[PDB]
């Protein structure tokens, strides 16, 4: 029973959770009311996969989800929506104001009196679980709740459970586009928790996904629904290895064993290759080589960063559908001969491969074409440093004059939690710069004894 | 009108009875104008470093070698500030710290009078210099005021009436002031210290997880000093009016250290906002002081955000214009209170922020090896030169 | 549950409040008798923001009307929506302030403030989780300015941690209706600068300009100006009442718009605005709304933004629209007009989106700017104030009501300091020494 508990914090977290749970319900043939007529039609089976859904006596299936936010609006949209009967009635929503783009308000003042209930319900979910693999936390940098309350919850979880993996999916601020004036402060103040407590953090950018939607899917006016659906596809590709049979299955521990060389560099990028519209699904073969090559194109990255400016440290490919090992081997072999893709000299292997038989599903009303093959790549590289550096600059431009600071100090913080965070960012950037340097020439300086 | 350069001084205290009873380890080191600190929980990473105008090693009270004696710090700060006050211009002394560090010692000193703080010594020197210049033609007057600021509301500390919120006004010529503020005259430092004890009994203090008696409100003891001269004429004229401000701060805090709600959160938030505003104004004043002092230019008059807090608003005359200021910050040597000491450093570094550099202490073994290798090379180059090799 | 208490003092405040309650009742489908006959089910979801429930399935607004003259109350009651208000919230006296700020603040208002505070506290104690207050008044008047400032002071003394907005109508250079405008405006700003979290700058000159040049009304009256103002106030707090893709509370606007405590004076605007027959000639798209919002003539403050720099701006869109268009348009506006935005903020455009538009429109948008140019307004008042204070033009009418000459000087000094504070971040570099 490869059980995984999902936690959604903030508006971005709740909406990505809506998309994710729509996809999960469609994958296993669960109706919006929690019933599964597939078993009744067939007679019995294991289709109620215990990764996400828990089966009660009467044939209903309750998801292993925990939605949290400080605004009643975002989750009251779910309590009276299509999926109102699917979730347990307990949704952990503080009937008060919100963090208000304020890390201090979400971490110290209002984050209290809601953390205890959240931890209690997480404990109740964990008690029902046997062989719990880890957590999947969804949130967004730049928001008050998704920064402060996520920090508090991650701290408490690291205190309590400790050894269980805690993966992170977060929406990083874009370089140019933004939706708040105090995004850099909230983003920078979360580095301590996203570093010390998480085991692997996946970052995505709205500008990159908008570019992908405009260029590949030919959607000129996308909304957040398309972005959430793409992120849901990414998470499903990650988690499919422990729900369906396959030639090579990759658990959540193999992830961390293969992708993170050192504890402090666990920030891999993610990407999905066969992102294509229904009309353009024709005129294309969609073979293993094509999707595998498209995973490495800088235009297809989900974060505004150029891999050509850095070096690849580790790669994990997860294939779905009608795929065979020899095509994957040929794709990796032809990739290794390209000079535009550089690997660090101290990781000569540089690839982890997993294959799953279940092909990706299509959500009605969606925009992704039905395909026979797919691949999700997760790549730990050094180009991500750039994504920090720009944001770091922005932070300085506001902290030189102490703008917007009185709101933060008026809720419980002092200015030093505003420098300590900056120094931690600087140290992280120094680490990323140091790891990517080539080994010094003949690293034992030089050698050669008599004979 | 002139600059407002700020002198930054930091002192460490000895171990108290509890700390010396325990086997706690010291964590603060000082050298020159640099103070360095080490994480007890992360000894492997690095020390942090800061640089102030004055670093005082008062760890060992009876010690003589590199001991920060009370007379030394007086001669460094208080004597010069008193002289500037006597010249006829304003001066202010800020006391910043958190409970445990021991600010009130350096702010007052002990009753034994062999180890005295800034204030009793300042009062003694003030009245000694006054009484040593009372010639026929000179008259002197001194008066004292004492008031607190709690949640941005001013209260009187001497008057025993109901502690209402006094109103703050702005006289067009005399600047900001407080209405109905009781002002008393003094003649001996004993009266000053008695009034200080009487007012200190009236402070608003509440128990924290850090200490059972912590200041929850800022407080000021202001000394107004008037000099009148009688020239060869029938008129006796006031020459100059100067002020000595003795401001006491309520130190910063984190909600983690004291996780109590209600009044505690409001008090902590207002104290932190006041400290942030005070630091901002002092930093701007120090930058403007430094700039013209070397450039001699008059880049308009800048804008100094005095009005953002009542604390800086009342002290507008003492902070700015022609004046001199100096903030003294107390530390705690206990390892357990690391989060306090470093925090104080981050507030002590503010204003006159200067490059600290890295304090480097090379290994004696590597130094010896390098020196011996260089000596071997030099001697070989000498011997091969004289064709002896 | 976020809940707002509404207060309205003076003739201007009461009239704008009546029109505002008309607009809100139309939006939530409330009958003048207080019953509900709407159609969409989302109108009752968040009706408790403004309305209390009453036993006959009725709804009563939280309005609190104040005036030292009973005529305006009689006018309000004898109106289309007079019956909606509770009879006990009509607090008033006799012998109005008579355009004297001293009477409104010290002599007359000091006796009625206790009753007004009693009613306000009664409404406050029944609120599940109070968010903030609203006030509507005119700075250049009598009862409105003085009693509004006094009530703001009392409420901030009692409720320090709650938000306090203020939709204040400030005087204009050309359109002036009372001869003692400068004294009242100065003494009111002296209190608003301290005891208010957000202030919205409105004046009749800009609204008349909008009516003449945008709506092409031949003979506008105060109803139309109140209509535009009410549209703005309804736009500001839309995200509390209806769901959205990206919500924006009042506190979010306060946090994002206010960099320093004393700079909380805002320039409001609303889009779209078209003159009836022209409606078919122009399409409704996000680019058109963005173009109209940032147009200099659409502001309702008579301050040209081109004479300064935007410290911050916030936009609240209502309607089903794509987020990419909004983000792209705001980024383009920032990039093209690079000289009109302050350099030391990387991104100073807040954006919020709400699904439900107004009743008869597909899309709409509200704009809240914060720019240095507002100092011009204060400067103009100062330019008049001293010109009357130097000779003591009408000062005795104030000093006979308990006041003092020093207080005028403190008010002038505070306004001058505010003007300087706005002026510092207004030149487009600081390099030379
Ligand atoms: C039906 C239709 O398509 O015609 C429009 C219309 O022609 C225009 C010109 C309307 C019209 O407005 C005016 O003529 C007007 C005159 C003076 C002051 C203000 C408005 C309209 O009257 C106004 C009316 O607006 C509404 O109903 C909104 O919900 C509005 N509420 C009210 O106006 C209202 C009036 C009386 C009682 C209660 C509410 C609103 C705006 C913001 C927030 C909430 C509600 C609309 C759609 C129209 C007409 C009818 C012609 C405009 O209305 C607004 C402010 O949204 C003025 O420019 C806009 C754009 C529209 O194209
Ligand atoms: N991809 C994606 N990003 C979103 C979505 N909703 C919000 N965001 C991002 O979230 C950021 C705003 O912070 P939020 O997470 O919404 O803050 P919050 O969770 O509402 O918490 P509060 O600030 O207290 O209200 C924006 O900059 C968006 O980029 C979404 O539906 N999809
Ligand atoms: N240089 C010093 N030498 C000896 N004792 C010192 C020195 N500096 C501080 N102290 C100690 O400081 C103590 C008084 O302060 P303490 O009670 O620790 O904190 P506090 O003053 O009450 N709160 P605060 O004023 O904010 O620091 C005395 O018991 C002294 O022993
Ligand atoms: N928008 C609008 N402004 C008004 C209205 N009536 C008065 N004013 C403005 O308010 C000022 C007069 O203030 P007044 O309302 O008499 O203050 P009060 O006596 O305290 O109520 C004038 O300068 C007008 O510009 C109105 O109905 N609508
Ligand atoms: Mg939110």
């Amino acid at each position: 029973m490869r059980e995984c508990i999902s936690i959604h914090v903030g508006q971005a977290g709740v909406q990505i959770g809506n998309a994710c749970w729509e996809l999960y319900c469609l994958e296993h043939g669960i109706q919006p009311d929690g019933q599964m007529p597939s078993d009744k039609t067939i007679g019995g089976g294991d289709d109620s996969f215990n990764t996400f859904f828990s089966e009660t006596g009467a044939g209903k299936h309750v998801p292993r989800a925990v939605f949290v936010d400080l605004e009643p609006t975002v989750i009251d949209e779910v309590r009276t929506g299509t999926y109102r009967q699917l979730f347990h009635p307990e949704q952990l929503i503080t009937g008060k104001e919100d963090a208000a783009n304020n890390y201090a308000r979400g971490h110290y003042t209002i984050g209290k009196e809601i953390i205890d209930l959240v931890l209690d319900r997480i404990r109740k979910l964990a008690d029902q679980c046997t062989g719990l693999q880890g957590f999947l936390v969804f949130h967004s940098f730049g928001g008050g709740t998704g920064s402060g309350f996520t920090s508090l919850l991650m701290e408490r979880l690291s205190v309590d459970y400790g050894k269980k993996s805690k993966l992170e999916f977060s929406i990083y601020p874009a370089p140019q586009v933004s939706t708040a004036v105090v995004e850099p402060y909230n983003s920078i103040l979360t580095t301590h928790t996203t570093l010390e407590h998480s085991d692997c953090a996946f970052m995505v950018d709205n500008e990159a996904i908008y570019d992908i939607c405009r260029r590949n899917l030919d959607i000129e006016r996308p909304t957040y629904t398309n972005l959430n659906r793409l992120i849901s596809q990414i998470v499903s590709s990650i988690t499919a290895s422990l729900r369906f049979d396959g030639a090579l299955n990759v658990d959540l521990t193999e992830f961390q064993t293969n992708l993170v060389p050192y504890p402090r560099i666990h920030f891999p990028l993610a990407t999905y290759a066969p992102v294509i519209s229904a009309e353009k699904a024709y005129h294309e073969q969609l073979s293993v080589a094509e999707i595998t090559n498209a995973c490495f194109e800088p235009a297809n990255q989900m974060v505004k960063c150029d891999p050509r400016h850095g070096k690849y440290m580790a790669c994990c490919l997860l294939y779905r559908g009608d795929v065979v090992p020899k095509d994957v081997n040929a794709a990796i072999a032809t990739i290794k001969t390209k000079r535009s893709i550089q690997f660090v000299d101290w990781c000569p292997t540089g690839f982890k491969v997993g294959i799953n038989y279940q092909p990706p599903t299509v959500v009605p009303g969606g925009d992704l074409a039905k395909v026979q093959r797919a691949v999700c790549m997760l790549s730990n590289t050094t180009a991500i440093a750039e994504a920090w550096a720009r944001l770091d600059h922005k932070f300085d431009l506001m902290y030189a004059k102490r703008a917007f600071v009185h709101w933060y100090v008026g809720e419980g913080m002092e200015e030093g939690e505003f420098s300590e965070a900056r120094e931690d960012m600087a140290a992280l950037e120094k680490d990323y710069e140091e790891v990517g340097v080539d080994s010094v020439e003949g690293e034992g300086e030089e050698e050669g004894e008599e004979y | 009108m002139a600059g407002a350069s700020v002198k930054v001084a930091v002192r460490v205290r000895p171990f108290n009875s509890r700390e010396m009873s325990r086997d706690s380890k010291c964590i603060i080191q000082m050298s020159g104008s640099t103070t360095t600190i080490v994480n007890p929980k992360q000894p492997k990473e690095t020390p942090k470093s800061f640089s102030f105008d004055y670093s005082y090693w008062s760890h060992t009270s009876p010690e003589d070698i590199n001991y920060a004696s009370q007379k030394q710090v007086y001669r460094d700060i208080g004597e010069e500030m008193l002289q500037h006050a006597f010249e006829g211009y304003n001066v202010c002394i800020f006391a910043y710290g958190q409970t445990g560090a021991g600010k009130s010692y350096t702010m007052m000193g002990k009753q034994e009078k062999d180890q005295q703080g800034i204030i009793p010594q300042l009062c003694e020197d003030l009245f000694s210099r006054i009484n040593d210049t009372t010639n026929d033609n000179m008259s002197y007057s001194v008066e004292v005021s004492y008031m607190e600021i709690y949640c941005e509301r001013v209260r009187d500390l001497l008057n025993p009436k109901n502690k209402g919120n006094l109103r703050v006004r702005e006289h067009p010529l005399l600047g900001p002031y407080v209405e109905d503020l009781s002002k008393l005259a003094v003649t001996s430092y004993n009266d000053i210290q008695d009034l200080m004890d009487s007012g200190n009994k009236a402070r608003t203090v509440a128990a924290t997880n850090m200490n059972e008696t912590s200041s929850r409100s800022h407080a000021v003891f202001n000394i107004i000093f008037t000099q009148k001269r009688h020239d060869a004429e029938t008129n006796i004229t006031t020459e100059k009016v100067s002020k000595i401000s003795l401001v006491d701060l309520a130190g910063s805090e984190r909600a983690d250290s004291t996780g109590a709600k209600g009044t505690r959160l409001k008090e902590g938030a207002n104290i932190n906002k006041s400290l942030t505003t005070l630091g901002k104004v002092i930093s701007a004043l120090a930058e403007m002081d430094s700039g013209p002092n070397k450039n001699k230019k008059k880049k308009k008059t800048d804008f100094i955000p005095y009005r953002d807090s009542v604390l800086t608003w009342l002290l507008r005359e003492n902070l700015g214009g022609n004046s001199r200021t100096a903030m003294v910050a107390a530390l705690s040597p206990a390892d357990i209170n690391y989060d306090e000491t470093l925090s104080t450093l981050r507030y002590a570094d503010r204003a006159k922020q200067i490059r600290c550099n890295a304090v480097i202490n090379e290994d004696p073994n590597n130094k010896l090896i390098r020196e011996l290798k260089d000596e071997v090379t030099r001697l070989r180059d000498l011997l091969y030169a004289q064709g002896l090799g | 549950m976020r809940e707002i208490v509404h207060i309205q003092a003076g003739q201007c405040g009461n009239q704008i409040g009546a029109k505002f309650w008309e607009v809100i009742s139309d939006e939530h489908g409330i009958d003048p008798t207080g019953s509900y006959h709407g159609d969409s089910d989302l109108q009752l979801e968040r009706i408790n923001v403004y309305y209390n429930e009453a036993t006959g399935n009725k709804y009563v607004p939280r309005a609190i009307l104040v005036d030292l003259e009973p005529g305006t109350m009689d006018s309000v009651r004898s109106g289309p929506f007079g019956q909606i208000f509770r009879p006990d919230n009509f607090v008033f006296g006799q012998s109005g302030a008579g355009n004297n700020w001293a009477k409104g603040h010290y002599t007359e208002g000091a006796e009625l403030v206790d009753s007004v505070l009693d009613v306000v506290r009664k409404e406050s104690e029944s609120c599940d989780c109070l968010q903030g207050f609203q006030l509507t008044h005119s700075l250049g008047g009598g009862t409105g300015s003085g009693m509004g400032t006094l009530l703001i002071s009392k409420i901030r003394e009692e409720y320090p941690d709650r938000i306090m907005n203020t939709f204040s109508v400030m005087p204009s250079p050309k359109v002036s209706d009372t001869v003692v405008e400068p004294y009242n405006a100065t003494l009111s700003v002296h209190q608003l600068v301290e005891n208010t979290d957000e202030t919205y700058c409105i004046d009749n000159e800009a609204l008349y300009d909008i009516c003449f040049r945008t709506l092409k009304l031949t003979t506008p009256t105060y109803g139309d100006l109140n209509h535009l103002v009410s549209a703005t106030m309804s736009g500001v707090t839309t995200c509390l009442r209806f769901p959205g893709q990206l919500n924006a509370d009042l506190r979010k606007l306060a946090v994002n718009m206010v960099p320093f405590p004393r700079l909380h004076f805002f320039m409001p605007g609303f889009a779209p605005l078209t003159s009836r027959g022209s409606q078919q000639y122009r399409a409704l798209t996000v680019p058109e709304l963005t173009q109209q919002m940032f147009d200099s003539k659409n502001m309702m403050a008579a301050c040209d933004p081109r004479h300064g720099r935007y410290l911050t701006v916030a936009a609240i869109f209502r309607g089903r629209m794509s987020m990419k268009e909004v983000d792209e348009q705001m980024l383009n506006v920032q990039n093209k007009n690079s000289s009109y935005f302050v350099e030391w903020i990387p991104n100073n455009v807040k954006t919020a989106v709400c699904d439900i538009p107004p009743r008869g429109l597909k899309m709409s948008a509200t704009f809240i700017g914060n720019s240095t140019a507002i100092q011009e307004l204060f400067k103009r008042i100062s330019e008049q104030f001293t010109a009357m204070f130097r000779r003591k033009a009408f000062l005795h009418w104030y000093t006979g009501e308990g006041m003092d000459e020093m207080e005028f000087t403190e008010a002038e000094s505070n306004m001058n300091d505010l003007v300087s504070e706005y002026q510092q971040y207004q030149d487009a570099t600081a390099d030379e020494q």
